[PDB]
């Protein structure tokens, strides 16, 4: 039951038709009858993570199904990580599979998919599993709205079809010349998977340290930026400018993409100044934060909570900067 | 412009000429710094300034509102009955390059009393092109030889974004390459026209040194100087007949309209000497030899390209221009 074949099959089934109740009777039975609190010896933490999540569920404090999910939303992330924490404590596959089946039917689908992916990646139980490409598990997040609408039409008419995607914007938009870079479905999987492998929410109490993570954070994004500029150079364009909090964002964007639940992704006009975002930050807060990071760089040390100096004039300095940035 | 032909300068002012001064003085608009007039305030220098072309496109769009107000030409407006353009081809490759040109700076320096001149020259790199010949095959089924006006334009096929332009979107971008009057005999015949003979262009000016030598040689020895071999200085330089294009080559539409030379030159003398620069510089001391509106037949809106395609005496073909760096 812990064989790679069965674990892979289990994961395939859990991720199938993710917006609907599971169509697999064996997963249905588990979701109905399994008790995450029913055997604390299943877990390396004596059952604590399961208690934490079940209390949120039983108190009706979890995000509803059929709702957008953003990893950058603090509360939604906290909920996804409560399920990750349970999966991460399972000693044996049946604990992992049964909790995943149980919470698939109780939790928001975006949170569930996120937690299951990082759970597989960061548990030794996940070794050998190949995660399906997210562009087939949640295609809305990788497919423009026009093609999704054709897929909806194919389903409404019960007729199979294959539909061509053809990049956002018009030829009048010079930025479209390089749309094949950032819209490539594999480039997007690269990016999501890097962050799943090296999550900003990681704590070593989850089981292990992620070596040089802050420096790898700098490097992977430096390479994304440098690779994009090489596409611009290939297409008779100048390099990208850098963002400034007090200057206009020249290039707007119309995603022409939609959530499965939540509506169309919002458009940004050309040539707009940053505005304060209610519930997030003031633009001035971003400037102050930037200033404080540059203060550390130019001091050669990061300032600890009690004021003492943390030396960054050494090879680990770039990593510590990644940690704080 | 305005000119002294304006019927009401008190009311309409002098938009274009005042604009030259407004633009030219923007480096010192209040005279605080005592700077001299800008390059826009001399016809010798105005085109050096990039804003010259922004100003003149602005002015061009004023004229275009007027030319766009007239009804599009019809088939009957445009047809030269019994005259068909069967083929348009070029003998010789269309190739541009840069070469070197020298002129004397002696008049710029100060000569003393009893101080021998020394030769002081400037050498400039200038665009140029290879000679070529139009081959325009025409079928005259009128029943007798007829005077025809040959109107030759170069038109863009696509814009800088790679978007294919409609004829209406091309016409105002087309550049005049030639206009000439020629008797077309009954039957099918190929008209040949050298690039060197364009009525849009004139050759490079003879140098001051060459003019002095020829005048002095003629005066010394009682030799009738005759320079009837040179042209006026008004006209696009022959060397700039073609746009630079790209080393990879670019394709353009070569547009040829063959129109009724009798109608076009009525009230003048069609088969007479009109000099070498009548297209834009007219004929010294004579009426302008072509009765058609300047830009004919491209100067009115063409909302329906079928009208032009149905006219046998109009034809365009694709040509390629290559720059040799
Ligand atoms: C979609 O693309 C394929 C191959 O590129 C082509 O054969 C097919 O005709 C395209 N369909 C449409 C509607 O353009
Ligand atoms: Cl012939
Ligand atoms: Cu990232
Ligand atoms: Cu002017
Ligand atoms: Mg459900
Ligand atoms: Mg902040
Ligand atoms: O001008
Ligand atoms: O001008």
């Amino acid at each position: 039951a812990s064989s790679t074949a069965h674990k892979q099959q289990d994961i395939n089934h859990l991720l199938d038709k993710i917006y609907e109740d599971t169509k697999y009777p064996d997963l249905q039975e588990i979701a109905k009858n399994f008790n995450p609190l029913g055997d604390t010896s299943m877990y390396n933490d004596q059952g604590a993570a399961a208690e934490v999540l079940m209390k949120e569920l039983n108190d009706h404090r979890l995000l509803e199904q059929h709702h957008w999910y953003s990893l950058f939303n603090a509360r939604q992330r906290e909920e996804a990580l409560m399920l990750f924490a349970v999966l991460n404590q399972c000693k044996v596959w049946y604990c992992f599979r049964n909790n995943a089946a149980y919470f698939r039917e109780q939790m928001n689908e975006g949170e569930f998919v996120y937690a299951l992916y990082v759970g597989v990646i960061h548990s030794k139980l996940g070794d050998g599993i190949v995660l399906p490409p997210l562009y087939e598990i949640t295609p809305h997040m990788f497919t423009n709205s026009e093609v999704i609408d054709k897929a909806y039409s194919a389903k409404m008419t019960q007729k199979a079809g294959t539909f061509n995607v053809s990049f956002t914007g018009t030829k009048k938009n010079k930025e479209q010349r390089v749309a094949y870079f950032g819209e490539d479905i594999g480039m997007n999987i690269h990016h999501v998977t890097w962050h799943m492998d090296f999550p900003f929410w990681w704590q070593d109490s989850y089981g292990n340290h992620l070596d040089r993570k802050g420096e790898l954070f700098f490097w992977v994004h430096h390479q994304l930026t440098a690779r994009f500029d090489f596409e611009r150079l290939s297409n008779w364009l100048d390099p990208v400018d850098e963002l400034h909090w007090d200057r206009i964002i020249r290039e707007g964007f119309a995603p022409l993409t939609s959530y499965k639940y939540g509506g169309e992704f919002p458009v940004r006009p050309d040539n707009i100044h940053f505005e304060d975002v209610d519930g997030v930050a003031h633009v001035h807060d971003m400037e102050i934060t930037e200033n404080r990071i540059y203060e550390a760089i130019d001091h050669g040390y990061i300032t600890a909570t009690d004021g003492h100096t943390i030396d960054i004039r050494q090879p680990k300095g770039i990593e510590l900067l990644g940690d704080i940035i | 412009e305005s000119s002294m032909y304006s019927p009401n300068a008190q009311y309409y002012g002098s938009l274009h000429n005042t604009a030259h001064v407004m633009l030219g003085r923007q480096g010192d608009p209040h005279g605080k710094f005592n700077l001299p007039p800008g390059v826009m305030e001399h016809f010798e220098t105005a085109t050096r300034d990039p804003s010259f072309f922004r100003l003149h496109k602005y002015m061009d769009n004023i004229f275009k509102k007027h030319t766009d107000s007239f009804p599009p030409y019809t088939h009957d407006d445009l047809e030269f009955a019994g005259m068909a353009v069967d083929g348009v081809a070029i003998d010789g490759e269309l190739i541009t390059f840069f070469d070197e040109f020298q002129y004397s700076l002696i008049n710029a320096v100060d000569s003393g009393e009893s101080i021998e001149d020394v030769e002081i020259n400037a050498r400039v790199h200038r665009l140029n092109h290879k000679e070529f010949t139009y081959k325009i095959t025409v079928s005259n089924s009128i029943g007798s030889d007829h005077l025809a006006t040959f109107r030759i334009f170069l038109c863009p096929i696509e814009d800088n974004n790679g978007i294919t332009l409609t004829l209406d979107k091309e016409r105002w971008l087309c550049i005049e390459l030639d206009k000439f009057f020629q008797k077309v005999p009954s039957g099918t015949h190929t008209i040949h026209r050298s690039s060197k003979d364009s009525s849009v262009t004139v050759p490079d000016m003879p140098s001051f040194h060459s003019l002095k030598e020829q005048a002095d040689n003629a005066v010394n020895g009682g030799s009738d100087l005759d320079l009837s071999a040179y042209e006026r200085s008004c006209g696009i330089p022959e060397r700039m007949l073609l746009p630079k294009s790209k080393p990879e080559g670019m394709e353009f539409n070569l547009f040829v309209a063959v129109t009724d030379g009798d109608k076009d030159t009525e009230g003048h003398n069609g088969d007479h000497d009109h000099g070498g620069t009548h297209a834009q510089c007219g004929v010294h001391g004579e009426a302008y030899p072509d009765n058609r509106p300047l830009g004919y037949p491209l100067e009115r809106r063409i909302p329906d390209e079928r009208v032009f395609d149905g006219v046998p005496n109009i034809k365009h073909v694709v040509v390629k221009i290559v720059h040799h760096p």
